[PDB]
């Protein structure tokens, strides 16, 4: 409902007039590698749902909360499942990334043969067919028209996939991690080092996003509602600008194969 | 459809050329191959026999991993021509005589044809497993043929363990891609199958730094 | 030895040597010449249309 | 004897130097003065031929315009319908390390060869339905880098081992051999009436020969490196030749020297193949910076770039009606220009 | 190359039999296979086509739900199941192999034949001649005529020649047309356009004498034409 600050709800446009403006700009600059190979595709579709939910997100978030603009039952359910794609496109792209880079170590043979350019649309564009669904079930107080229901089963297709990231790359830091010193023995470390100083900044990056927010998404279920939360759940929910901040900066970069080819070109 | 009955099986024939040829270019995917070089004194002939006209293979599984190995020394032409045809092995196995030090021109000899082929364009990005043969008869010419024959610059000592370790750094520093390749240094027993436990765990290592500067995450 | 085989290099430069030459300017009309009778009949400097080439599509 | 290098010798060459002098009133970029440009061409990708493996080192056109044969280090040998783009046959060789093929002009063979000093010739018409070998010719000590069907009995070989040879199918015996080169031989061409040959060499020289006789008649100069290939003109009285220094050239048979040169200074790549239009009055050529270009042979203008691939194109070759134009590169495909 | 059917026999209306044939001298596995059949004093007529991966199958109207066609690769083996015979199943059948790739000849070997007693929208073909009468060294010509075109817009005709002569099977001599098949004389030649067609004989000799037979290949299911006989 209209609950918001007396005339902080512009300066609340000062902290997102920045964050907003990183996001179109770097995902385009990093969208110009069309280096194609099947695993630069769901790169690729990471710097496509942050523009996505660049755009939706704070054009509708400002039509709200400044200058009011109801509209009736069927202009919300269609503008917030609009926003509810753009948020459950990138999971669908961050848990395939981790999904090949899983097999590189578990199956260090096998992975030039399973992926290829059929997959990356196999499974791929399937991820935004549940988006569809989710649209589907639209079709047929935090939020204006939502059901307990949607909003909780909302956290079970989310809650349960960033469980799953959690897993391969505390695998990948250990199961390369015997390989780097019984070789270091047998051969008479430094690989289970350089997959410490990546794989720290991927964790951490991804639990102070989708962590606090989801919090309190659990919080307007059990205790009880009021205006003295809903403030900070304002502020806090612009850290979904700030992902799609750092995601070209952890992704796009650090692989150093295209790091040094815009480097030259 | 606006094809023929008789156009539409030849469709269906090569349809089924096509699924031949995706059936032998993965069962070819499983096998690693390795090229084996090094100026041709002595030490190459055994290594084969270690492990059992134009360009000569072998094969051999050890411990559910196959292998083919290609020599390559009987040719005899411009090697400037047909060696980038080996681009994209998975490694290169290099052969040296320990015994060849002051017989010193045949030393030098070996170190101007690594220097070649450690710097070609189309080897940059290829790792070197590295040997070192016949560690008996240069257990004793240590003793009556002292060092300074080979090498005018060693003030060191004879004593058998600083000379095999001098012997190394000259070449591990003919390597100018630190950063893209690395060497793998071992010394041929001849007696012990020690041999092809060392070439298993060297190869081990080339691939899974391969696969995780596929994905980026390197 | 090879004092044989110098004597085979003198044998072949003789036999190249005495060849008839004509001049540069009447064998550069020729191919002038060649290129202009058969230049109607080339797909490849002047586009047909889409009705001959078997490779419309 | 004594000197008998100095004196006679060196002596004949400085007579050829002076009789190719004594001919070259006019050159040829003067007279090709005040003739009309070609103006710009460009070409569009038809087809894309899919399949391959590995890389693709040889290619060769049937004489009916219509199926061609390829090569590539995944050891296959596939026969292509290009018009509607099927794979008519597809065929197993015994090693991998392929550099050459040819096909037959009446269409009933096709030859292979490489880095295992042979030449395997396959027959295409059966009563069983396959495809089986025919015959196997020994004798190269070094790598076979280019061969030319003349009919369905006789075959011309080139080698690494500094030697050309005329073959006999019925038997396996080579009945005519061609000595004079002192490096690698790289490839070769044929005469439009097969009475006549060139080939190149490493030692950055080309010679015409004799196929009855056995006997070389010129040899030609110009180039400061390799040469790699080299292609006859249609009218059977000149040959263009393409080397390791980034440059072509072009050679008058009946002048007895050279005519022009084809470079630029943006290109400083070698040159893998080379081959001419029908009429002759475009000379393509395929580099080693994943290019193509298009030269007017008369003036010097480059008249196109064609710049579909992806890596190094090793081949190429224009079709007897003039319709299309075929590469093939170090990634797998093959491509139809027009 | 050779192809022996078996089986057949003598059966009630209503039993069941199987037939099989046994290749061999060839590759069996790249070629595509064929049932023909042909009723005592009287012309051809096809049954049922299997392709070579087993991945296509056709049958005519007359037998449809009636009869399985199957195969078996490392066998070299070629199967037709009947069941529920009826009077006008008597026949003797043979079995042919054909292959289809670009400038390829289809239909080119015919078996010997096995008989079978039982007890007791389609392209038309016309060939309106029989019983004509020659002498050796003259020339003779043969026609039939189609009710469609069977010109494609690809640039072939699809129309075959065939041979029978007295107590053989039959052989090719003329594909899709004015194409010679390997082994014939030269003195044979085919000729036509759209939906009239002719077959020429220069001069003959003493073993150019029997039926001749006109079929095309342009959609299933395949048709031939009745015969034309030549008595000397
Ligand atoms: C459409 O008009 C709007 O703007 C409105 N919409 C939101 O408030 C908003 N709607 N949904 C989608 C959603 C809501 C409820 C569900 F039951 C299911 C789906 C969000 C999802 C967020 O994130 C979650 C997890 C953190 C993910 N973080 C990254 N992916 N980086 C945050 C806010 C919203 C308005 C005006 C601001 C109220």
């Amino acid at each position: 409902f209209m609950v918001l600050n007396p005339s902080q709800q512009l300066a609340i446009a000062v902290l997102s007039l920045t964050l907003g403006t990183f996001t179109v700009l770097e995902n385009l600059l990093v969208l110009c590698v069309i280096r194609c190979r099947p695993s630069y595709h769901f790169i690729g579709s990471l710097a496509v749902a942050d523009l996505l939910g660049s755009v939706i997100f704070v054009y509708s978030f400002i039509d709200f909360h400044v200058f009011h603009r109801k509209d009736s039952r069927n202009v919300f359910l269609f503008k917030l499942g609009g926003v509810t794609a753009s948020f459950t496109a990138s999971v669908g792209s961050l848990f395939l990334t981790a999904i090949d880079r899983y097999i590189s170590i578990h199956r260090p043979l096998a992975y030039k043969r399973i992926v290829t350019r059929p997959k990356a649309v196999v499974a791929f564009c399937l991820m935004w067919t549940i988006a569809i669904v989710i649209a589907v079930l639209p079709l047929l107080d935090i939020f204006p028209h939502i059901d307990e229901t949607y909003l909780m089963f909302w956290i079970g297709v989310t809650s349960v996939l960033l469980l799953f990231i959690v897993y391969a790359y505390m695998y990948i830091l250990w199961k390369a991690h015997s390989h780097a010193v019984r070789m270091i023995q047998r051969g008479t470390a430094r690989m289970d080092i350089r997959l410490a100083k990546t794989l720290v900044l991927i964790l951490v990056v991804l639990i102070i996003c989708w962590g606090p927010l989801l919090a309190i998404m659990v919080y307007d279920v059990f205790g009880k509602m009021n205006k003295l939360i809903k403030t900070v759940f304002a502020f806090c929910s612009m850290l979904c600008l700030l992902n799609s901040t750092v995601n070209p900066i952890i992704y796009a970069l650090r692989s150093k194969d295209l790091r040094h080819a815009f480097r030259s070109m | 459809c606006t094809l023929s009955a008789e156009d539409k099986a030849a469709v269906e024939r090569s349809k089924m050329i096509d699924r031949n040829l995706r059936e032998d270019g993965e069962k070819a995917a499983r096998e690693v191959k390795l090229l084996l070089l090094g100026a041709g004194e002595s030490g190459k002939s055994t290594i084969v026999k270690q492990m059992k006209t134009g360009i000569v293979e072998t094969h051999f599984t050890f411990k559910d991993l196959h292998f083919k190995m290609f020599d390559v020394g009987g040719q005899r032409s411009e090697r400037k021509k047909w060696i980038h045809c080996f681009e994209g092995v998975t490694a290169i196995i290099f052969c040296v005589a320990l015994s060849d030090y002051d017989l010193m021109n045949r030393m030098h000899e070996s170190m101007k044809l690594f220097d070649s082929i450690c710097n070609n364009k189309w080897f940059t990005d290829t790792s070197i497993i590295l040997f070192l043969n016949k560690k008996d008869l240069f257990e004793e010419k240590i003793k009556k043929s002292p060092l300074t024959i080979c090498y005018p610059e060693y003030a060191g000592s004879n004593t058998y363990e600083e000379a095999a370790a001098y012997i190394q750094c000259q070449f591990e520093d003919l390597n100018k891609r630190k950063d893209t390749k690395e060497i793998y240094t071992h010394f041929t027993c001849a007696t012990d199958t020690k041999n092809v436990q060392f070439v298993f765990d060297a190869v081990t290592d080339v691939i899974i730094k391969n696969n995780l500067k596929d994905c980026g995450l390197f | 030895a090879s004092i044989a085989q110098a004597r085979k290099l003198v044998e072949q430069l003789k036999m190249e040597a005495n060849i008839d030459r004509i001049k540069v300017s009447k064998a550069a009309a020729d191919l002038m010449a060649y290129c202009e009778a058969h230049a109607k009949e080339d797909p490849l400097l002047t586009p047909v249309p889409a009705s001959e080439n078997p490779f419309r599509e | 004897e004594l000197d008998q290098l100095r004196q006679e010798a060196e002596q004949l060459k400085n007579q050829i130097r002076d009789a190719r002098k004594a001919c070259a009133d006019a050159t040829l970029s003067q007279i090709t003065n005040n003739i009309d440009p070609v103006g710009r061409i460009q070409m569009r990708t038809r087809r894309t031929l899919r399949g391959h493996l590995a890389k693709i080192y040889a290619m060769h056109w049937g004489t009916d315009s219509r199926l061609l044969v390829s090569a590539s280090q995944d050891g296959k040998l596939i026969i292509w319908d290009s018009y509607t783009t099927n794979k008519v046959h597809a065929i197993p060789l015994r090693s991998s390390w392929v550099m050459t093929c040819a096909y037959a002009p009446s269409g009933n063979y096709v030859a292979c060869g490489g880095l295992d000093n042979i030449c395997s010739i396959y027959n295409l018409k059966t009563r069983e339905g396959n495809v089986r070998v025919s015959r196997e010719l020994a004798g190269h000590t070094g790598y076979l880098s280019c061969c030319r069907f003349l009919d369905d009995n006789q075959i011309v070989t080139s080698s690494g081992d500094t030697t050309c040879a005329l073959w006999d199918i019925e038997t396996g015996q080579q009945t005519t051999t061609f000595t004079g080169h002192t490096g690698d031989v790289m490839s070769l061409s044929l005469a439009p009436d097969t009475r006549l040959f060139v080939s190149g060499a490493c030692d950055a020289s080309a010679k015409l020969w004799d196929v009855r006789e056995g006997m070389c008649r010129q040899t030609f100069t110009g180039h400061e490196s390799d040469i790699n290939a080299i292609c006859f003109f249609p009218n059977g009285n000149a040959f263009a030749t393409g080397s390791d220094d980034a440059t072509c050239r072009l050679f008058d048979l009946r002048a007895d020297q050279e005519l022009m040169t084809y470079s630029h200074d943006n290109i400083i790549c070698g040159i893998t193949s080379v081959s001419f239009s029908k009429s002759g009055r475009l000379l393509l050529a395929g580099y080693d910076d994943f290019n193509c270009n298009v030269w007017d042979a008369l003036k010097a203008d480059r008249a196109g770039v064609l710049a579909g691939h992806d890596n190094r194109v090793s081949c190429l070759g224009v079709t007897d009606d003039g319709m299309a134009v075929a590469t093939g590169s170090w990634d797998s495909f093959l491509k139809i220009w027009n | 190359v050779q192809l022996v059917e078996s089986g057949g026999g003598l059966v009630q209306p209503g039993g069941s039999r199987k037939l099989s044939c046994s290749a061999s001298g060839f590759a069996f596995s790249s070629f595509g296979m064929h049932w023909v059949r042909q009723a005592p004093e009287k012309g051809l007529e096809w049954v049922a086509y299997i392709s070579s991966g087993s991945g296509t199958i056709y049958y005519a109207d007359t037998v449809k739900g009636r009869f399985t066609i199957s195969r078996d690769d490392p066998k070299n083996t070629l199967f037709l199941q009947m069941t529920s015979l009826r009077s006008e199943d008597t026949a003797m059948y043979y079995c042919v192999r054909s292959i289809y790739y670009y400038g390829s000849s289809p239909f080119d070997f015919w078996g010997q034949g096995t008989t079978l007693t039982v007890s007791s929208s389609d392209i038309v073909m016309t060939q309106a001649t029989s019983s004509v009468p020659v002498t050796p060294g003259e020339s003779v010509s043969i026609s039939c005529r189609s009710s469609k075109s069977l010109l494609h817009s690809n640039g072939n005709t699809y129309l075959y020649w065939f041979l029978q002569r007295p107590g053989q099977s039959p052989q090719l001599l003329i594909y899709r047309m004015s194409n010679l098949a390997s082994g014939v004389p030269d003195r044979f030649s085919g000729s036509g356009s759209g939906t009239a067609f002719t077959l020429t004989i220069s001069r003959l000799e003493a073993e150019d004498v029997g039926v001749y037979y006109c079929m095309q290949h342009l959609e299933y299911p395949l048709t031939f034409g009745a015969g034309t006989k030549l008595e000397l």
